């Protein structure tokens, strides 16, 4: 139970470094790379995933 | 269009990024063209932000 419980928080945070096919995994290079309509697309892409 | 940026976007006229309308345009060299140049009209080159 212990085991499970940790397993299943690690692998929560890990997802938050998947791209899910956006440009970045971090919020930051994708709204400091991209202009206001094309950081939404990418921001899309993560919320999603 | 919504979502631009230049000159005119940035400092002139900026249309939301989710703009409901239309933009309709058309060639007015006859009567806006002057045969040294028309200076009644003019846009902003600098701002602020």
């Amino acid at each position: 139970v212990v085991n499970q419980n940790a397993q299943a928080l690690n692998t929560l945070v890990k997802q938050l470094s998947s791209n899910f096919g956006a440009i970045s995994s971090v919020l930051n290079d994708i709204l400091s790379r991209l202009d206001k309509v094309e950081a939404e697309v990418q921001i899309d892409r993560l919320i999603t995933g | 269009a919504p979502g631009q940026t230049g000159k005119i976007a940035d400092y002139n006229y900026k249309l939301p990024d989710d703009f409901t309308g239309c933009v309709i345009a058309w060639n007015s060299n006859n009567l806006d063209s002057k045969v040294g140049g028309n200076y009644n009209y003019r846009y902003r080159l600098f701002r602020k932000s």
